[PDB]
């Protein structure tokens, strides 16, 4: 049987979120030396990674809409010819 | 134990006596007397309406039960559920009764309810083991397994059911048991075998027989013929005299 | 084609419910010259279905009552 | 579950040998007034401010009880 | 069928086999001479399929096969 | 409230320091532990219930020993019997009325033959073939014996006195009030 | 759906709210929303349950109610003298409704009305009481004995032999719940 | 089909030539259901033991006269497709199909008035 | 001139087919391309041997990914044929055999019959026998509850409140054992009133447990009600509308969730329902959550019917004072000819019942319960055919799960109070 | 704010949303009703019957008339003469068409009486909808077609469709003025069968009876005779 | 049963279980769960109190108690 595209985005966003997350664990070590100019770039730095999460949001990569009495038809009366 | 203050002994209480009760006689079928005229008219008007189907009407205490032939099972069903003094929108239940003395020796009884006129009305038609009927399920999807269950218990045949199997009995089970002839303990019984590492069916055979007690049955009718209380309004005039 | 007709044989030669065997034509029927009464019949269609692994619908399996009506309804059939 | 001041008034009433033997079959620390013996050997008591339907108990005259 | 056990837990499948009051279980030691011929005295057919491969610390290949046969077929 | 006192509520309540630690922290000090009280809660034991104070009653008509005869309470004997109407009993019915309310003289001679002449055109002719030979009129005739409309199902109780429909209403106190969909019909 | 009639006062719902309408505060709905209130409140509960005393009953040291009504082992009872009160009526045969009683009967060599078979199969009795209540000399009970659990089928199929043992055991149980409860029945 | 995997909806047969092909179509579904039916229920006979067994159960109501004695064997047969296609039968059910497999054995019935006496009725 | 017209088959006769009426078109508002491709579904078996939420269940799913395509239960694993055993018994005999149907509601389920077998014996049961019946009823349906709000909620998780709540099922199993001789199969309820009375500390007892149960209910919508995994969990699932819940044969809760003012205590008052008061809960979204809400509103108003039985039970006998019907006491038994007489006949031959047929229906507490019943004359019934509430419903699963999750379909197994001894019989 | 309910909103019963246009829905069917009951004879109970329940029910109807609606008769009236083609069936479909982006709009006769049945576009937010609403056929072929697959595309829409926005030579449909809340009440305790969306269900179900009723022929002979005993019980001889 | 490691027990409790109980005569029950499964312990009663089931889980555990295993094994 066909397997849930799902499965693959929750370990994908996973490993790309995981990898970001590893990039600033340096910075949260070397605060004191980086002050205010290495702070920027890693304010940078997650500026464009939060961007790619609101793509992840926006779009809904894993399905946060997945499960989920206007009438078309108006009659009028005219009476008789 | 810590009594809660307001809450005294209900046992001490002391009780009012009670002395010479008095209840008086009651026949409970009096009270139904009053729509009995309804319950015909209602019966009557029917038949005027379908009498191409309607073979007759039966009213009791305050069931009104319609006789019909097995043809007219979706022209009377559907006038049951979509007619506007008539609306029967659910089939409360389906079953079968078996009389061996009957050439149709099947008799199916559908049970109707409106909830918008707070009111039941009872379809009995006949079938017979090679004599199908006219399924239901196109007019009420609860249909679907009391028909299931109507052909398993009894054979029954309904022509336009989808997925007409059995409901209730194991798969590959001969027969069917609520017909009158149908002994009581079937033919067969299961076991495990320890040869063949699996259950296996096996002829039945009892431990102790089945004792069966109905010939202590009295030897004098012990209820008679009852009485009759048809309105007048639908009983026939009679001649005056000279 | 001729290769299906000598795997016609390999089957109808086998069937235990033929009158006589080298009683098979190129066109030989299953009622009439072979002595096969309705079932029988039923039966040596499903067989030539195993022989070729394609499925024959009913209506072309009841137009199926000769030797050569299966030869000609296998090579119409794609697969073989 | 008996409570600290349960268990602990149960204990001085009955001593730290019968306490670790109740603690050895029953499971609890229970004190009351001897209702009698049955023929078998099993002792009866009785306690009235016990919680409901633990005011009466048997304690077993056989190591192996059974009901 | 009379049923000479050892092991309680081994035996418990035999008695699916039998109606109620067919099938019965006997403890017994093949040196407990009691226990064979108190499950052999009401008998009318009596099977040894008594036999063992290997020699066990408590019976030899003689004193199960042997010595076991001659305690039954005296038995017998 | 919504609340009765605890102090009314036939379970162990709590007492000096911990019934004012009780009332101080938990959500409501009036709900009660469901533990019951034992002087009170199956005590006496039915077991030792006194047999002799117990009295078997007797209601007097059924229980008389004088002014009863079994046949007239044997309502069992009296039950109804089904009645049946055919196709041919409603041609009849149709053709010279009823009983309460025949639809000509009928006077005796002349009339008992012409009473039995609606029976056999009854069973000779269904409902449908009269309807047809009289006409439209009789079918109007039909919806004239339930007042011109057709008529109504018989109704299932009787509280009002009559047998009708229950008129389900909403509640003047709905439980939830308005803040969960549910609603109170009495 | 509604009945026939006019329709039930108000029965129709108003139109649904919007969000704009909601009477109900931003600072309440998103601190209820963040601190998960009433999670904290249903946690808050179990503490009081916690601090509650606990229901159990350590059996078999303790047991639970019965009462003289309750339905156990059956027994076959004897009058003072030690007279069997079993007459062979049959009446408990005829009503069991799973057919669980099987007896036999003649006259006793000293001519009396007595069973030679007693037997209940207590793998098809259904414990209702129908016998108990047939009986109209107080032969076949019920105990209030439920701890008879056993180790083979065969040790609940109960001959005469069992059941007035049962009888003989159980008596001033039986008398005492037939004692209270007599005047009920 | 709609329902479930083989449900057939329940029809009459409108005349003769209607029953037969339907009584062939039934068989040629059987027979061709055959080789699935020996590898899902791991039955310990050959295809061919099995396909005469499916001819046999046609053959006895070979002689049937009446459309509607035939429109209920045609119901049976599908309801008996269909509990056997999907995995609804267990192999005790269709092993007890097969007559051989009782420890009595197939000729349940003595072979003549002889052995049946001797042995006391079969 | 059936069935032999039909052995050369002439004149079919009309399917449901054959009545299609086009819609009206005006009003009515209903290459290797990937969208061609089909998608294979795989089916799963769901019990009885794999867990399943409750009772011998084997439900056959065909899913796509999560969702469920079709919903296939197979039931009569504990089909026992009691429709057929009650054929061989006298009238007294089977009641019990409506005990062990919905086997948490026995009292209700015992009702039924009894309520049945009166019409046909045309006896109307004494005043203090009919309140006691609705008394036990309310408990009834509370022990039904109890069963079925709080195992719907320990299968989704929330295991404490069935911990409290059998408990409470504990002390009203006790008033069961006090008037009968069983926690579960009292056999109470028999035509012509009920076996006894009631011993004379009961209602008292009854009474102390009443003053307590309100907190109880309390403490279980503490839990519950507003909790917001719980409302994710029911909201929005298992919807059906007013109007394919009455043609898909749903009754009670199942079918009040949808909006439908409507109980058979109402409507067809048996008993003393018509002597008592109590709000009827109805809902508007047709889902679980709604069907939790009716439910838990439903434990208050048993609890208020149960008061106003307590203060409103009359003095008088319980049994129907006629010897012919029911049996005589035991001291008249063994006093005077005539009660010994028909003491025998009525333990041996039994009562006899009047010709005739009727369909008898209550509310019961998993809904609508009825009871086909067929009279020969005889000391046995002819036919007896029980409507079970969770054979519709169960009947409608496809219906409401098709193309929802997988994930939502312990939800409404628990929405619909399933016992399979109802389903079954 | 209350005065007119909202079409859509729910009634209380679970999927019966409030009606859009519920009176004119009754006279449709009611009208409907009677014209499909006049090919059944008229010694017919069942006709006699449903006629006077209908004709009791439709004078019910009439007798609540929404506020303006003989100024809104007399322009519509007025808009059906000089556009006809824009609303007759036979030329645009029974749905008005396939653009559904655009309002649809049909005359329709029914019982001697004129009626227009109107469709719009459903109010989906902006964000979502793609193109307006149009309706996605795929792409179209491109590369080395047949003629053949050509017209199995459509080919033949181009010279066909309109454009949403292309509206010269047509007029907007103006709707029925509705019947107020409190007008709705008082007309459905008029009828006594429940809310207005209760009885439409019942219009619709006995409308769609009188077909069954006709292929049945129901008011004929009946159709097989009980044979003896067929409807025997265990009755007593009284 | 059969997917059951061992050591493994069966308690069948209450009538219907134990030989088939109110429908020991019907075409659809098996007339005792022994006839499917070997059985340890019966607990009688149509249902069986709490205590009564309670009870036979103590026999069992008593069975249990008295079951040996390294002496079973020593013996032979
Ligand atoms: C201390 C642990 C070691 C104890 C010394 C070794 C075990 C006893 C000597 C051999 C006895 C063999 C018994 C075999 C038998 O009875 O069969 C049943 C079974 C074995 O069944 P089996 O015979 O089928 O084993 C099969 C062997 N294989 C798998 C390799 C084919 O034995 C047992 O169940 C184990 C019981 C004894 C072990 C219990 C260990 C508990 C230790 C807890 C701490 C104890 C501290 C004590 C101080
Ligand atoms: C805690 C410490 C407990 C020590 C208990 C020692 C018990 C083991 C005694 C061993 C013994 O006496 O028998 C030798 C045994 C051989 O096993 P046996 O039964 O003879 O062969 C059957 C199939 N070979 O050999 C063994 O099985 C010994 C196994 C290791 C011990
Ligand atoms: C994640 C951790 C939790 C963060 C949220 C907790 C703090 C919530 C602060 C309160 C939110 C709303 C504040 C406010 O000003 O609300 C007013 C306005 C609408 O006013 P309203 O209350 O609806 O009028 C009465 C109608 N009954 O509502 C508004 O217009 C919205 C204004 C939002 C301004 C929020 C500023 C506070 C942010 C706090 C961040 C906390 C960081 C540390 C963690
Ligand atoms: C140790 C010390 C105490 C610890 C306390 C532990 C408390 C229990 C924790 C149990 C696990 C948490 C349960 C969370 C339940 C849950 O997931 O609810 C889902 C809910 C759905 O909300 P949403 O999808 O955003 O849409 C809402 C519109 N209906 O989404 C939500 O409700 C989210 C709201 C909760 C946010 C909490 C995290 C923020 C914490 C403060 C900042
Ligand atoms: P040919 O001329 O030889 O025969 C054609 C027929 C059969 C039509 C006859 O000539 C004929 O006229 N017959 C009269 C009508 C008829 O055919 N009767 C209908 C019978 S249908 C039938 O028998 C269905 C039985 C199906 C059984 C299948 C096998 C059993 C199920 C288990 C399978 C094995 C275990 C999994
Ligand atoms: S036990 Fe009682 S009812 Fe049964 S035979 Fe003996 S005396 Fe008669
Ligand atoms: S208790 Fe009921 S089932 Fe058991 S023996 Fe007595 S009558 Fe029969
Ligand atoms: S209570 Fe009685 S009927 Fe129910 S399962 Fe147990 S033994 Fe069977």
């Amino acid at each position: 049987s066909p397997f849930n595209i799902s499965f693959f985005i929750y370990g994908l966003v996973f490993l790309l979120l995981d990898l970001e997350i590893l990039l600033l664990y340096p910075f949260a070590v070397s605060e004191y030396v980086n002050s205010a100019y290495g702070l920027a770039a890693a304010l940078i730095f997650i500026g464009i990674i939060t961007i790619g999460f609101v793509y992840e949001l926006g779009h809904d990569a894993l399905k946060v809409h997945s499960r989920q009495l206007k009438s078309s038809v108006v009659i009028s009366y005219l009476g008789n010819i | 134990v810590a009594l809660p203050k307001d809450a005294p002994n209900p046992r001490a209480i002391p009780r009012e006596p009670v002395g010479e009760i008095k209840q008086a006689l009651v026949n409970p079928a009096d009270k139904y007397q009053s729509k009995a005229d309804n319950l015909h008219k209602y019966g009557a008007w029917l038949m005027s309406c379908l009498p191409k189907y309607i073979q007759q009407f039966s009213v009791w205490k305050d069931e009104l039960t319609i006789y019909i032939c097995p043809t007219g099972v979706i022209p009377v069903f559907s006038f049951l559920k979509y007619n506007t003094n008539a609306e029967f929108t659910q089939v409360s239940d389906i079953t079968a009764v078996d009389f061996p003395t009957r050439e149709m020796r099947f008799e199916i009884v559908y049970n109707l309810l409106s909830v918008r006129h707070n009111a039941r009305i009872r379809v009995k038609t006949y079938a017979d083991e090679v004599t199908p009927v006219p399924s239901i399920t196109s007019l009420y999807m609860g249909a679907n397994w009391y028909e299931r269950e109507v052909y398993d218990m009894f054979g029954v045949l309904f022509v336009g059911h989808p997925d007409l199997r059995r409901i209730m009995t194991d798969y590959g089970f001969e027969g069917h048991p609520l017909r009158k002839d149908f002994p009581l303990t079937g033919y067969t019984e299961i076991r495990y075998d320890e040869e063949k590492k699996r259950i296996v069916v096996e002829p039945l055979e009892l431990t102790q027989a089945f004792r069966n007690f109905e010939g202590g049955s009295s030897a004098w009718d012990q209820v008679g013929p009852g009485i009759d209380r048809t309105p007048d309004t639908f009983k026939l005039p009679t001649p005056k005299p000279e | 084609k001729v290769e299906v007709y000598e795997r016609i044989k390999s089957l109808l030669a086998g069937f235990d419910k033929v009158n006589d065997p080298n009683n098979i034509t190129e066109t030989a029927h299953f009622a009439n010259d072979l002595g096969l009464d309705s079932l029988d019949t039923v039966e040596v269609v499903m067989a030539i279905e195993e022989e070729f692994s394609i499925e024959i619908p009913d209506k072309d399996a009841d137009q199926i009552h000769s030797v050569d009506k299966a030869i000609e309804y296998i090579l119409r059939q794609p697969d073989a | 579950m008996s409570y600290p001041t349960r268990t602990l008034a149960n204990l001085r009433k009955i001593g730290l040998k019968e306490y670790f033997r109740q603690l050895l079959y029953i499971g609890d620390t229970k004190y009351g007034e001897l209702v009698g013996v049955d023929k078998f050997g099993n002792k009866f008591y009785e306690n009235k401010e016990e919680l409901p339907l633990r005011t009466r108990w048997v304690d077993y005259a056989k190591h192996d009880y059974d009901a | 069928v009379i049923v000479p056990y050892r092991e309680e837990m081994a035996k418990r499948h035999l008695k699916v086999s039998g109606d109620l009051g067919r099938v019965i279980f006997m403890e017994f030691d093949l040196r407990n001479t009691q226990s064979i011929e108190e499950s052999v005295r009401h008998s009318d057919v009596v099977y040894n399929l008594i036999g063992r491969d290997y020699p066990t610390k408590n019976f030899s290949l003689a004193d199960v096969h042997i010595e076991g046969t001659e305690r039954i077929v005296e038995a017998v | 409230s919504n609340a009765v006192s605890i102090t009314k509520k036939y379970t162990v309540q709590s007492t000096g320091i911990w019934e004012r630690i009780r009332r101080a922290l938990v959500i409501d000090p009036n709900r009660s532990n469901g533990v019951p009280l034992n002087p009170y809660n199956r005590n006496p034991s039915p077991g030792d219930n006194p047999p002799l104070e117990y009295t078997d009653p007797v209601t007097i008509p059924a229980g008389d020993i004088a002014d009863n005869p079994y046949w007239k309470r044997d309502f069992r004997r009296n039950y109804p019997r089904p009645s049946v109407i055919a196709q041919a009993q409603q041609v009849a019915l149709l053709s010279v009325g009823s009983a309460a309310q025949p639809r000509v003289e009928l006077i005796g001679e002349e009339g008992t033959k012409a009473l039995v002449a609606a029976e056999e055109e009854g069973k000779e002719k269904g409902v449908a073939k009269y309807l047809e030979e009289k006409g439209a009129e009789e079918a109007k005739r039909v919806l004239a014996l339930t007042g011109g409309l057709p008529p109504t199902p018989s109704g299932q109780t009787m509280v009002t006195g009559q047998w009708d429909v229950h008129k389900y209403g909403l509640a003047e106190e709905q439980s939830y009030g308005g803040s969960y969909p549910c609603r109170s019909f009495v | 759906a509604t009945p026939a009639g006019p329709p039930p006062k108000n029965f129709r719902l108003p139109p649904p709210k919007n969000w704009d309408e909601e009477s109900e505060s931003t600072i309440d709905k998103v601190g209820k929303y963040f601190l998960m209130t009433e999670m904290l409140r249903g946690m808050y509960v179990l503490l009081e349950q916690f601090f509650r005393p606990p229901y159990t009953i350590y059996y078999p040291f303790e047991k639970g109610p019965i009462s003289p009504r309750f339905r156990g082992e059956h027994a076959l009872r004897r009058y003072p003298s030690g007279e069997e009160r079993c007459i062979a009526c049959k009446l408990c045969e005829a009503v069991c409704p799973a057919q669980a009683i099987t007896i036999e009967a003649e006259e006793r060599a000293d001519g009396s009305r007595r069973t030679t078979r007693y037997d209940i199969d207590m793998t098809k009795c259904i414990y209702c009481g129908f016998c108990q209540e047939s009986c109209p000399v107080d032969a076949i009970v019920e105990s209030p004995n439920a701890e008879y659990a056993t180790e083979t089928r065969e040790e609940l199929l109960y001959n005469k032999e069992k059941l007035l043992a049962n009888g003989d055991k159980w008596e001033p149980e039986l008398a005492a719940a037939i004692r209270a409860d007599a005047p009920y029945r | 089909v709609q329902p479930t995997k083989f449900a057939v909806t329940v029809r009459q047969s409108r005349n003769w030539a209607d029953a037969k092909q339907r009584v062939i179509a039934a068989y040629r579904a059987w027979i061709r259901a055959a080789p699935e039916i020996q590898t899902m229920y791991s039955i310990p006979f050959p295809v061919s033991h099995i396909r005469t067994r499916i001819r046999q159960e046609f053959e006895r109501h070979r002689y049937v006269n009446k459309l509607n004695v035939v429109d209920v064997l045609l119901q049976q047969s599908n309801a008996d497709f269909q509990e056997t296609m999907n995995f609804w039968r267990q192999q005790s059910h269709v092993m007890a199909f097969f007559k051989e497999e009782h420890f009595r054995g197939e000729k349940r019935l003595p072979s003549n008035f002889i052995t049946g006496f001797l042995e006391g009725r079969n | 001139a059936e069935p032999q017209d039909g052995f050369q088959g002439t004149r079919l006769i009309p399917t449901g087919a054959d009545f299609q009426s086009p819609p009206d078109p005006f009003i009515d508002e209903g290459e290797d391309s990937v969208e061609g491709r089909k998608v294979r579904h795989y089916t799963v078996n769901f019990g009885p041997q794999h867990p399943a939420a409750h009772g011998v269940l084997r439900l056959i799913l065909e899913l796509n990914g999560e969702e469920i395509v079709r919903a296939d239960p197979h039931v009569g694993l504990l089909h026992r044929g009691t429709e057929k055993l009650c054929e061989y018994k006298t009238y007294m005999q089977a009641l019990p055999y409506f005990d062990r149907l919905d086997y948490v509601s026995m009292m209700t389920n015992e009702q039924v019959f009894s309520l049945a077998v009166e019409k046909l014996l045309n006896i109307e049961i004494p005043p203090r026998a009919k309140f006691i019946r609705t008394m036990f009823g309310e408990i009834t349906r509370i022990l039904n509850h109890l069963m079925s709000v709080l195992s719907h909620a320990m299968d989704v998780g929330a295991l404490t409140p069935f911990l409290w709540g059998f408990e409470e099922r504990e002390k009203l199993m006790e008033f069961y054992e006090r008037v009968s001789g069983a926690r579960l199969h009292a056999a109470y309820v028999r035509p012509g009133g009920v076996h006894q009375d009631i011993p004379v500390g009961l209602l008292d007892d009854i009474y102390q447990w009443a003053t307590q149960f309100g907190d109880r209910i309390d403490e279980t919508e503490e839990m519950l009600t507003d909790n917001r995994i719980w409302i994710n969990r029911l909201k929005g699932v298992g919807v059906v509308s007013a109007a394919d819940a009455l043609n898909l044969s749903f009754t009670g809760v199942m079918l009040r969730g949808s909006g439908v003012p409507w109980d058979v205590r109402k409507s067809s008052p048996y008993d003393a329902y018509d002597q008592v008061e109590f709000d009827v809960p109805v809902g508007i979204n047709g889902d679980c959550y709604d069907r939790y809400l009716c439910r838990m509103e439903e434990f208050r108003q048993s609890l208020r019917i149960i008061h106003q039985c307590l203060n409103k039970m009359p003095a008088g006998p319980v049994r129907y004072e006629d010897y012919k019907i029911t049996p005589p006491p035991r001291a008249a038994m063994k006093e005077n000819m005539e009660a010994l007489i028909h003491h025998f006949l009525l333990f041996t031959k039994g009562y006899a019942v009047p010709p005739g047929d009727t369909y008898t229906a209550i509310e019961a507490p998993k809904g609508e319960m009825g009871v086909y019943v067929v009279s020969d004359g005889s000391e046995r019934p002819y036919r007896v055919h029980i409507r079970a509430p969770g054979f519709a419903h169960l009947s409608g699963f496809d219906h409401i799960t098709r193309g929802h999750l997988l994930a939502d379909a312990v939800a409404v197994i628990g929405t619909m109070d399933l016992v399979f001894g109802e389903v079954d019989r | 704010k209350g005065k007119f309910l909202v079409p859509g909103a729910p009634t209380g019963l679970t999927g019966l949303g409030t009606h859009p246009s519920p009176r004119s829905a009754l006279l449709y069917l009611y009208h409907s009703t009677l014209e499909k009951l006049k090919q059944i004879p008229e010694h017919s109970v069942y006709r006699q019957s449903v006629e006077a329940v209908t004709r009791h029910r439709l004078a019910l109807v009439e007798s609540v008339v929404p506020e303006g609606y003989d100024a809104w008769v007399e322009r519509a009236k007025k808009l059906l003469e000089e556009h006809a083609d824009q609303f007759d069936p036979t030329k645009v479909g029974p749905e008005g068409g396939e653009e559904v982006q655009g309002a649809r709009a049909v005359k329709v006769e029914r019982d001697g009486r004129v009626f227009v049945v109107s469709r719009l576009p459903k109010e989906e937010d902006e964000r979502v909808l793609e193109w307006d609403g149009e309706v996605d056929e795929g792409p179209e072929l491109e590369g080395s077609r047949t003629l053949e697959e050509k017209i199995e595309g459509g080919l033949e829409k181009i010279f066909t469709r309109r454009d949403v926005k292309d509206t010269v030579g047509r007029v907007e449909w103006e709707p029925e003025p509705q019947l107020t809340a409190e007008q709705v009440a008082e007309l459905e305790n008029k009828i006594g069968a429940g809310l207005i969306e209760e009885v439409i269900q019942v219009a619709e179900g006995e409308l769609k009876l009188v077909d069954t009723m006709v292929k049945a022929r129901v008011w004929e002979p009946l159709e097989e005779q009980p044979r003896p005993g067929q409807w025997e019980y265990f009755e007593r001889k009284p | 049963y059969d997917q059951m490691p061992d050591p493994r027990w069966v308690i069948s409790m209450g009538s219907c279980a134990n030989g088939g109980g109110y429908y020991h005569y019907s075409y659809s029950v098996v007339r005792g769960c022994d006839r499917i499964v070997p059985v340890d312990v019966y607990v009688p009663g149509c249902p069986p109190t709490s205590e009564a089931l309670m009870y036979g889980i103590f026999q069992l555990q008593r069975k249990m108690r008295n079951t040996k295993i390294t002496r079973m094994w020593y013996r032979k």
